[PDB]
């Protein structure tokens, strides 16, 4: 199967239609949320302009290159990908009125790059250079969150937020790899979430008490079998040979209390006190009448650790895995500061925090444990990743808009390549801005045309860069409100729309192959 | 859809339609299940079985559907059920005739942000007036009718008929045993069926109830140390063999002299440890058994899945199949061992009372397990009604007195403000006054009728409608000053649950 | 009956008129295109005119009905653009389009209609300069205004002609034609020839061996119902009442052949001389040949078979007295021509009188055997008569040819229509709508046609300076030292009429059957 000349441009432009339609309200305080039962046929709560298309079964090709695109939007921005949506669909919708009026796709495209980079360079003039101040660092956390979740729940959340990036600087770091762990409270309600510095460890070493308040942790992240399975083999499972079988009897009773007695040795080999505390964390369940022993020796032991705390306990605090436990040095060893077992359901999650080298910072959220939990998992996510872009660069910017009408001003107005070849796909490309201020205040209430003659106007008055209020529909200046955009940010969508628009317009045969 | 893209289950028709028509027909069998009832759902299951019941927590089980706004609302129902008891039969028709109204602004051409945000003011200024509706409280706990007050209220809201009698039978089967301070039993209240004795025949035994017959003499002492074991007891049946029908019957007289002494020492283990009572979730053996009478070990012949969970719970016992001499590591903890003879069956009866440790087990007795199984669904829900986890539940009115109540304040409060999330807060007070329509019609009149009334009486917090003559002509009911009682709690969640899921499902397209 | 009241309603109404127009894009210019047309019956008629493709022959539209009702006023009121109003309002109806298909007020885009031709109105007293009586003048308008109307090469035949024909008033203020207007059709060996003479040509001349050709100072007797009654300006039916009846009457007919010719050689010596002055007799009817041989003997130039209409434009043109008996009534009603002359070409005689008292009807000759070019070459008198007459009636003309349309669309750059944007709205589909005559001659021609639409753009808006589009290339021009000018009397009627229908249009959101 072949498509030709008007059908092979003609699918990939309605396909971008509605791909536009359906992912309109997604993005911002007014972008509602959305489910997909389609994707994995689960119940699923679902928000980003990613994230939609990798669950979605898209089986266009152009939704399926966009979320390649995205993807590299995604790994440095996070939200902004739905933003990249909406300029796409609205870029092919005025390039192919000129097609339709008859005009070579490739013109337009020769005028989709000179127009780029004009506003390249307004990008460079509407850039705002703003101090990375925590507040300044809130209004970021603010619009980022409510645009996935309530602003109830932003608010809440935005106080846990900018936190953790302040504790990044202290590494010196602009990006995010650390301090970005997800911890899940069992909880019925989403309204809380917790910030410590340290670690949170999900269990609570089975006899409890044993010392539930350590003012000094000498940590041992290990994984050392205390109930270990017994069996007699002679062919690598159980055999026929009963006479072979018993005499490995006699030794597998001697392994349990020879790894109880390595304890005791050990706590005296780093303590010498019980004034200072000793915290054993093993991946695996202890003997509880070793947990009533251990107890009394000053030591607390946690059990059935789980496996991704194994590392990052390594990293932050430290503590390396032995299946013995030898005499060791303090230096083997890691450090925390504090450590309080916390309980809330029906598990014990011990508070570990101030550690050796607070160095990751773990983001305890509580909730229902449902998709709801889920839901404001990656919200918080896209919120870190964000505020990850706000240590990157040095310019906030008011965004919601506010640089849309303003470069849309600068283009038609004044042709930068004032040759009509080029001024044509200025033309598509300036209309191409309008997209994202005038149809989420319209879905607001207040329609695409109020909104727009009120922020053309009151930019070109004021300069001050007003961008438009999503919860009632008419331009506010988007620098009090607090919907702000990274410089980071608003390059990468302006850059990703471009190229992903021009290859699929100028295509004129899609085929079938393999 | 115009491409190969795009596998969605919603849209323009069916997010704004379809998705709140599921949510309808689901709420369509609520219309009658709280308050006063003549409705009644038969279900054959996915086990196939006929089962008539009234809580919606069963029916909604057995449903299911692909609309995930259908799907994800009994969550929030369960999430109301897991903290206060009954009104789980509340929050999907209050959040499903809500929806309805939705469609209604959508109609006119409200933007959805409009209809989202026009409850979300509604469910605050709500939340607000609620604690000052608050009419009673439960002052004495200890109180047997402070207590059947409140209950007569969720067992209605199964059966109108059997509220009055199982009322004062839970107070006097005693959750008042429970000060409530932190103390609620979740499965030591557990409801027991007593075939036969019929059901206003339905008696009360504290401590944990086992209707399995009590085989052997009692136990030595009431002291006892409790084994609870999987299966520690066998019976023997073979059939043919790989050659068919072994060679000899020599080595099954040699295999069954064993298997007596082993039984022996079994009974003699547990009588050399300490435990003085065996419980075996296994058959009983008859080498076994003769042994346990002159040793004096009390005995349960058999046991299911439940019986054993809850003795490692309450007891706090390890359940494992004893094929070795059995030693006690189960640590025997109620101090009180009786057998009672409830339906005229041998009942297991165990027993320890300590302020907020105690143990008091609901039982029943009625002539038919398919009737009393629907009959401790009434009893389901009363008891965790009681699980305030306060002394003072600050009693509001019950019945749904509170709904009218309610709604002629927050239309006031609807029309005061500006908006279009102005006309949301209006249609909120519609959304109390459906419930008590939907009840109306199952009373016998129609809905105009009395919702006139109950309008027009005032703030008055009494008046209401039951099931009665007074419930159908003059709509007046006294389902606050008859005691008929609700709690602020039950009534706070199921408002404030629902009016979440139902913002959370309307702004879904896909 | 039945009912559409919906979006689509309007949806229907306004994809029919967009289609008609694109039908009508293939005329309008030089580069444009004749269209075929074909009557019910059947004859091959090319025109590019738009009243004649638009009120004769058409497919079952409602907007057809609509859009043969503006056309009608701007005939009316012009006879020109009538190729020009349709191509408006059909891009007036597509970028109006895109904002109902986002979504917005059917009023609300019609309201910015009213500031679009407001702001342009004003703007049509600026662009226009005054521009004079000259001839030459109106040859640079005439052969542009017939180039957009009809052919270029019928345009070259004929810009000297009509410009000659509107010159012979004296200062008669109107601003289409009434007595300039006589076509006379002639079967030629030229398909293409014109020719214009001053005066009035009559259909058909006359030739007798003894009659005369050449008369001057020509004493008009102008004459009707004929020798075999008396005194009579129109016919009757003979009396059937008795069978003597019958025969009384045709006896005494002949007796009246004789009397009305003696009455009339009887005038040629009393006021022409003895044949000393020229002597014209011109029958409405036919021609006895006895009085064939009474009257040119005397040395009359009788005339045979005019037409009643060529007898009232007869006496404007001898500018006297012009009878219709043949009797002696008096030597004073007699109009005076001091020269008639019967030229014969081809298979017909022609007899033209000069002279005129009132140079008021002259007479288009219009030469072609052939019908199809016959009523094409007929067709391109009749606009040109009147839109040349709109440019002399004119003080001031607007420069043409798509120089306005940029113009003024740049000079309706918006936040001056502010009010709610809604004003914004209308005079920016507006502004899009200007362009489609440079649109459609790009079109025609090469250079693609929004390619140098904007390239027109940035020339205009340097220094100002009004520039076209080329009707041969495509290619920038300036419209003022080409020339290329259009009417104004086209172009101011041309904002009125487009507005009204497609605020019409936009009042329209219910059709029923």
């Amino acid at each position: 199967e072949v498509a030709r000349a008007q059908a092979a441009l003609a699918v990939n432009i309605s396909a971008a239609r509605g791909l536009q339609d359906v992912l309109r309200t997604n993005l911002g305080p007014k972008g509602t949320m959305k489910m997909l039962v389609s994707g994995a046929g689960d119940i699923k709560l679902t928000k980003d302009g990613n994230v939609l298309l990798h669950e979605m079964q898209i089986q266009h090709p152009t939704a399926s290159l966009i979320a390649k695109v995205a993807t590299a939007q995604d790994d440095i921005t996070g939200d902004g990908t739905t933003s990249n949506v909406l300029i796409i669909g609205e870029l092919l919708k005025q390039a192919d009125l000129y097609i339709s009026e008859g005009l070579h796709p490739r013109i337009i495209t020769e005028g989709f790059e000179a127009a780029k980079e004009k506003a390249l360079q307004f990008l460079e003039e509407v850039k705002v250079s703003r101090e990375m101040d925590r507040e300044t660092l809130i209004d970021v956390a603010r619009t980022s969150l409510r645009t996935k979740v309530h602003a109830e729940l932003a608010d809440v959340l935005t106080e846990a937020v900018v936190d953790s990036i302040l504790a990044i600087k202290k590494q010196d770091e602009p990006i995010d790899l650390f301090m970005i762990e997800i911890m899940e409270m069992k909880h019925k309600s989403e309204t809380d979430t917790s910030l410590i510095r340290g670690l949170v460890l999900d269990h609570g070493a089975r006899h409890p008490d044993m010392k539930k308040r350590v003012e000094d942790a000498y940590i041992l992240t290990c994984n050392v079998s205390l109930e270990y399975e017994k069996t007699e083999v002679n062919s690598g499972f159980f055999y026929k040979s009963a006479e072979e079988r018993e005499k490995l009897v006699k030794a597998e009773r001697k392994f349990i209390e020879d790894r109880v007695k390595k304890i005791i040795e050990l706590k005296r080999k780093v303590c010498g006190d019980s004034d200072k505390g000793f915290v054993v964390i093993n991946q695996k369940g202890i003997d509880p009448f070793s947990l009533d022993a251990l107890s009394k020796e000053g030591i607390v032991a946690l059990r059935r650790a789980k496996r991704r705390n194994m590392e990052r306990l390594t990293l932050a605090c430290g503590g390396v895995a032995l299946n013995s436990f030898d005499d060791l040095s303090p230096d083997c060893l890691g450090h925390a500061g504090l450590v309080y077992e916390y309980t809330l359901g029906e598990e014990k999650f011990t508070f570990i925090e101030k550690c050796n080298n607070p160095r990751s910072v773990t983001l305890l959220i509580k909730g229902p444990n449902k998709h709801t939990l889920t839901q404001i998992k990656d919200a918080v996510r896209d919120g870190l990743r964000a505020v990850k872009n706000a240590i990157d660069d040095g310019c906030v910017v008011p965004g919601a808009g506010a640089v849309e009408v303003a470069m849309a001003e600068a283009l038609i107005k004044h042709k930068p390549s004032v040759k009509g070849r080029a001024q044509l796909g200025v033309q598509a490309f300036a209309d191409a801005l309008l997209i994202i201020p005038k149809v989420l205040a319209q879905n607001s209430g207040f329609d695409l045309q109020e909104t727009l003659v009120k922020i053309q106007a009151e930019h070109s008055e004021s300069g001050q860069l007003v961008g438009v209020d999503l919860n009632t529909g008419e331009p506010m200046v988007a620098a009090e409100v607090g919907v702000w955009d990274n410089y980071c940010v608003k390059k990468q969508l302006l850059h990703s729309c471009t190229v992903i628009a021009t290859n699929i317009l100028l295509v004129d045969e899609i085929m079938r192959a393999g | 859809m115009l491409k190969e893209g795009a596998k969605h289950f919603s849209g323009l028709e069916e997010a704004v339609y379809r998705n709140i028509q599921a949510c309808k027909e689901l709420a369509q069998t609520t219309r009658t299940a709280y308050g006063p009832n003549g409705m009644n759902k038969m279900v054959i299951n996915h086990l196939e079985k006929l089962f008539v019941t009234n809580d919606a927590a069963t029916i909604l089980r057995e449903l299911e559907v692909q609309h995930p706004a259908a799907k994800m609302i009994v969550m929030a129902s369960h999430m109301q059920e897991q903290e206060v008891g009954d009104g789980t039969n509340f929050v999907l028709v209050f959040a499903g005739a809500l929806l309805e109204l939705a469609e209604e602004l959508l109609r006119i051409g409200l933007s959805v942000s409009e209809v989202i945000e026009g409850y979300e003011i509604a469910c605050r200024k709500a939340h607000e007036i609620l604690p000052n509706l608050v009419c009673c409280s439960a002052k004495n706990l200890r109180d047997i009718d402070e207590v059947s007050s409140l209950l007569r209220t969720s067992i209605m809201s199964k059966q109108y008929g059997n509220e009055v009698f199982l009322a004062k039978l839970i107070a006097q089967a005693c959750v008042s045993i429970f000060p409530d301070s932190g103390h609620f039993n979740v499965d030591n209240i557990r409801v027991c069926k007593i075939l036969g004795s019929g059901i206003s025949s339905s008696s009360v035994l504290h401590g944990m109830v086992f209707k399995k017959e009590t085989e052997g003499d009692v136990t030595s002492v009431k002291d006892a140390k409790i084994a609870v074991y999987s299966c520690p007891f066998d019976g023997m049946i073979t059939e043919t063999k790989g050659t068919v029908l072994i060679k000899t019957a020599e080595e099954l007289m040699n295999f069954s002299k064993g298997e007596e002494n082993l039984m022996d020492a079994q009974v003699k283990a547990i009588a050399d440890t300490g435990a003085n009572v065996v419980v075996t979730g296994g058959k009983v053996a008859d080498m076994a058994l003769h042994y346990a009478n002159k040793y004096n070990i009390m005995l349960v012949r058999l046991n299911s899945k439940w019986d054993l969970r809850r003795l490692c719970k309450t007891v706090g016992a390890t359940a494992l199949p004893r094929l070795t001499p059995p030693v006690l590591e189960e640590m025997g903890h109620c101090d009180s061992v009786y057998l009672s003879e409830v339906g005229d069956t041998q009942v297991v009866v165990f027993k320890h009372e300590k302020e907020d440790g105690a143990i008091s087990t609901i039982v029943l007795r009625g002539s038919t397990d398919n009737l009393m199984d629907d009959i401790e669904r009434a009893v389901d829900d009363g008891v965790n009604t009681f699980k305030v986890l306060t002394r003072d539940k600050r009693l509001v009115p019950g019945g749904g007195a509170t709904e009218i109540e309610l709604a002629k304040q927050i239309t006031s409060y609807g029309e005061t403000c500006p908006g279009l999330e102005q006309y949301a807060i209006k249609k909120f007070a519609e959304a109390f006054e459906a419930i008590p329509r939907a009840l109306a019609e199952n009373s016998g009149v129609k809905a105009n009728e009395v919702i006139s009334k109950l309008y027009a009486v005032h703030q008055e917090g009494n008046k209401n409608v039951g099931l009665d003559i007074e419930a159908e002509v003059p709509a007046v009911k006294d389902m606050l000053e008859a005691g008929i009682l609700d709690t602020y709690l039950g009534k706070y969640w199921a408002i404030k649950l629902a009016t979440n899921a139902a913002v959370t499902v309307l702004r879904v397209d896909q």
